[PDB]
């Protein structure tokens, strides 16, 4: 019974942990996205310079 | 010839990170379908 109930709380422990890390790395993955979104912004925007530069 | 050349590798670069772009943005998006599939099958499992 004792040996049970140790593997139950590991159980529950361990499953919690990974219902956090889920969350987290999904939330990390919307951040890096965003980032990219900023950058490819950017880029364009420089792309477009460029175009315009090559009548520079 | 300078400012030919340097606009010839500055519109390589565009092109060569913007390829990248390309690959990174492919790469979001099977990144999010990895997360629909993750948050699917993750529901399914819960469900029974």
């Amino acid at each position: 019974s004792d040996k049970l109930k140790e593997a139950e709380t590991r159980a529950e422990f361990a499953e919690r942990s990974v219902t956090k890390l889920e969350k987290s790395i999904d939330d990390l993955e919307d951040e890096l996205y965003a980032q990219k979104l900023k950058y490819k912004a950017i880029s364009e925007e420089l792309d477009h310079a460029l175009n315009d530069m090559t009548s520079i | 010839k300078d400012l030919n050349e340097l606009q010839a590798l500055i519109e390589a670069h565009f092109e060569n990170r913007k390829k990248e772009e390309e690959e990174l943005v492919s790469l979001k998006d099977r990144i999010e379908r990895r997360r629909a599939e993750r948050a699917e099958q993750q529901r399914i499992r819960n469900e029974r």
